[PDB]
């Protein structure tokens, strides 16, 4: 029963230094099977060591409360605790282009699990050296496989959307010199970088782009996202910088309300992602039903990257107030970037 | 708040028997577990299988009971176990399991139910009396009593009075015998002066309930 | 493969003092750990949850310490209601909800209290009981501490066949046994002796009831 990822590839490869991805949704597996599984790829192109390396993750579950009495008054609890994943989107600084340079793919998966299942979304990003071979390569995910499929595009160096070619081109500059570009709806995938530093102030730049109160900004997680937008001069340092806001209008990505609907919803609650705090310093909302959407996030207000693991919980994703922060790892949807083609 | 586990009657082996819990005065909601447990005399506790008894569905089993075991919830007050292919190594009491995860803390038990799995076939008590010898001098106080012999399934109930007298009660526990039968005693202590006391054998299996009447003044 | 291993067996502490046992788990469980106490023909009752977190309207008296792979437990002011049968259930969360969930061995409790000499009482057969062909003497020890050795002799001669024990847990308030002895024969067998004993023996102390058929 082996699952399929398409990947696109245009007429033209090598015009530079990118890369494409694509994606596949699984169907849902038990939690405790997802333990130590590392993607086994049989592609020519090896697989980055980093990604089968050990991230320390903090897991944040809900149990109906434990003291009897309270346990009659279906009361709820959380537990964190301290776990290692392996496999997981966290890449690390300049990852992607020195794969790029190593031929080297990087295959990562995305997990969506309620508190006993897991629908695991595989990702794999592999330079557009590999589009002009094209060889056919096989993915073994747990009990799943994947077959790595490549159709190619009527495009030169393009991304093809609905029949028609289009190019996103960088910084305002190149736009004004061509004197005329369209703007489309472009598929795009993005994974979270963190990483420590002076020039990596991150929030204090999320406060201009949209009006949020964050303060002690200092404190708070420093890094930039990548994403992918397929095709051809797909690789982005960080959006909206004005060299080359969307993902915030829909946190949780793209729409995947389960929508026959067994869902229940249990409650919010608040717990510790560090496991060390004094005070609980993350909300969630417990819910039970099918999975649907991400239920990895990474607590903002600590400069040190805390990885957060949900099962069976939902993050607050929304930075209005600040409060109980959180942000996706991975993120898919359709964003309107400009651009033109022939 | 409490739990409660019908069924467990005598099978035979190689047979099948379904047990069935009941909550009573608390509805299921969606935040909690029910599970099934297991103990045979002389060793520990058992997991069988859980159920989410939610609005989804998930359970999971032991390895043991895997293929051979199921489990189910039926409405929003009561949840089964399909028990098959039962051998003697099954003989064992079931209790119901409320937790608040999948095989997690039990925040609520119930009083168990038994499974006997036996190939020979439910019999009635032969209650007798327990008096001194007629030879013994009479004393100011005389202990008393009835003896329930060969009896199967278990559990059998004895009380004294109708339960109206408890004070010098003395309920032994039942001991099988060679036969695969079981045997209770149950002895009562009254002054000579009170009234004759009367025990009450109750076999809800063979639904006997043999009332036999003892005096002081009553000797062997 | 997760085994869970609970020690000692059976432990005898007297009144006021203290009792250990100690739960180890082959896997880590990172604290969590639960304890309970399941008095006979009673459903268990939880005591101790998350291995350290006494639970509401338990008594001070029980501490739970101990994490990862070694737990203990301590019961402090020991009483005659707390003797009973304990046992630890190794619980986990998360991805460990199937790999570490098993239950321990068990662990019997014994209260020594003060020593009672047993009343000993013996019940000859019942007319109605001969008949059956089938009969049975019931000797019983009352309200006793420690336990006791029951020998039983006709004409003599010890019994050895068809012999049963039932013995009375522990009294909640003076820790104290009762034991019932049950010596099955043949009518055919209870016709021919005369002399019936009951010798109980509490290890230097024998208290011995006897009576003699058809007086
Ligand atoms: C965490 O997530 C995991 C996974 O995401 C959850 O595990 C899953 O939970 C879902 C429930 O949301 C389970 O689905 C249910 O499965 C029931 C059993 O299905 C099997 O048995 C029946 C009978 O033998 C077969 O017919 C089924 O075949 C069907 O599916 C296949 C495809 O797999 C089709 O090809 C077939 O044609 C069948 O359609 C399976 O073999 C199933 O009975 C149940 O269906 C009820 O519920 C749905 C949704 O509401 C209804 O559409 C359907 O009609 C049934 O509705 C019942 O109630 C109504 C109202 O009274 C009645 O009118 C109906 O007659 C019927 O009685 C549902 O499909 C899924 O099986 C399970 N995963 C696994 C591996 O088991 C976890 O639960 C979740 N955890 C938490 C805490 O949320």
């Amino acid at each position: 029963n082996v699952y399929d990822m398409k990947i696109e590839c245009p007429h033209t490869v090598s015009f530079g230094e990118n890369s494409v991805i694509g994606y596949v949704e699984l169907p849902p597996m038990p939690l405790a099977d997802t333990a130590q599984m590392v993607p086994e790829s049989s592609c020519s192109m090896d697989n980055h060591q980093s990604i089968n390396t050990i991230t320390k993750y903090t897991q944040v579950i809900w149990r109906g409360k434990a003291d009897p009495g309270q346990s009659s008054q279906n009361s709820f609890e959380t537990v964190s605790t301290e776990v290692d994943l392996k496999g997981t989107c966290v890449l690390k600084h300049k990852m992607v282009e020195e794969s790029y340079r190593s031929r080297k793919s990087i295959t990562c998966y995305d997990l969506s699990c309620n508190s006993t299942f897991c629908k695991p979304t595989l990702y794999m990003i592999v330079p557009i050296h590999a589009c002009n071979m094209m060889k056919s390569c096989l993915i073994a995910l747990g009990p799943y496989r994947v077959q790595v499929v490549y159709e190619r595009t009527y495009c030169m160096t393009g991304v093809l959307i609905e029949g028609k070619c289009f190019v996103p081109d960088q910084s305002v500059v190149s736009i004004i010199k061509h004197g005329i570009f369209d703007i489309a709806s472009v598929h795009v995938v993005c994974f979270f970088v963190a990483v420590k530093g002076n020039t990596y102030k991150l929030f204090e730049q999320v406060k201009k782009s949209f009006e949020s109160t964050c303060n002690d900004t200092e404190n708070k997680v420093q890094g930039y996202y990548i994403c992918i937008v397929g095709g051809n001069s797909a690789p982005i340092y960080v959006p909206t910088l004005d060299d080359f806001t969307g993902i915030f209008k829909s946190p949780h990505g793209e729409d995947h309300d389960l929508a026959i609907a067994s869902y229940s919803i249990v409650g919010p609650a608040n717990a510790k992602v560090p496991h060390s705090a004094s005070s609980d310093t993350l909300s969630l909302i417990a819910y039970s039903g099918i999975p649907s959407y991400s239920s990895l996030s990474i607590l903002t207000s600590s400069t040190d990257a805390k990885h957060v693991f949900s099962p069976g919980l939902f993050p607050k994703l929304n930075h209005t107030n600040c409060d109980k922060s959180a942000i996706p790892l991975t993120w898919t949807g359709m964003i309107d970037l400009p651009g033109y083609y022939e | 708040q409490s739990l409660v586990e019908s069924g467990g009657d005598l099978v035979k082996p190689e047979g099948s028997l379904t047990l069935t819990c009941t909550a009573s005065g608390f509805s299921f909601s969606s935040t909690h577990w029910i599970c099934w447990v297991r103990q045979a005399p002389g060793k520990g506790l058992e997991w069988i299988a859980c159920i989410y008894v939610g609005n989804t569905y998930d359970s999971y089993y032991a390895n043991w009971a895997k293929g051979r075991f199921t489990i189910s919830k039926t409405s929003s007050t009561t949840v089964t176990l399909q028990m098959t292919t039962l051998t003697a190594a099954d003989t064992a009491t079931y209790f119901c399991a409320r937790s608040g995860s999948v095989f997690g803390v039990v925040s609520l038990w119930g009083p168990g139910t038994l499974v006997t799995v036996s190939s020979g076939q439910p019999k009635a008590p032969s209650v007798f009396p327990l008096a001194p010898c007629c030879g013994d001098t009479p004393s100011s106080t005389v202990t008393l009593g009835c003896l329930v012999k060969g009896y199967l399934p278990e559990p059998v109930t004895v009380t004294w009075n109708s339960g109206t007298l408890t004070n010098g009660v003395r309920t032994f526990p039942s001991v099988r015998q060679s036969s695969g039968l079981y045997s209770l005693s149950s002895v009562v202590s009254v002054t000579s002066s009170s009234q004759p006391v009367t025990c009450n054998v109750a076999h809800p299996a063979t639904n006997t309930k043999v009332d036999k009447t003892v005096a002081p003044s009553t000797c062997s | 493969g997760q085994v869970l291993t609970q020690t000692p067996a059976s432990v005898s502490e007297p009144v006021e003092g203290t009792v250990t046992i100690k739960c180890q788990a082959s896997q880590s469980i990172n604290n969590w750990l639960s304890w309970y106490q399941q008095r006979p023909g009673q459903p268990p009752k939880l005591l101790i949850y998350d291995a350290s977190t006494v639970a509401s309207g338990v008594s001070s008296r029980f501490k739970g310490s101990g994490s990862g792979t070694e737990f203990t437990l301590t019961i402090s002011d020991l009483e005659c209601a707390d003797a009973a049968t304990y046992a630890c259930q190794s619980y986990g969360y998360g991805i460990s909800i199937t790999d570490n969930s098993a239950f321990g061995g068990g662990t019997e409790v014994v209260v020594r209290g003060d020593p009672v000499a047993p009343s000993v009482l013996i019940f000859p057969p019942a007319a109605d009981q001969v008949a059956t062909g089938t009969v049975t003497i019931v000797c019983v020890a009352n309200k006793y501490f420690p336990d006791v050795t029951v020998t039983w002799e006709v004409d003599g001669t010890t019994q050895t066949t068809g012999i049963e024990n039932s013995k009375t847990p522990q009294n909640s308030a003076d820790c104290t046994y009762n034991l019932s002895s049950t010596l099955t024969l043949t009518s055919t067998q209870y016709n021919s002796h005369k002399e019936y004993t009951c010798k109980v023996t509490q290890g230097t102390t024998s208290v011995v009831q006897s009576f003699n058929r058809g007086d």
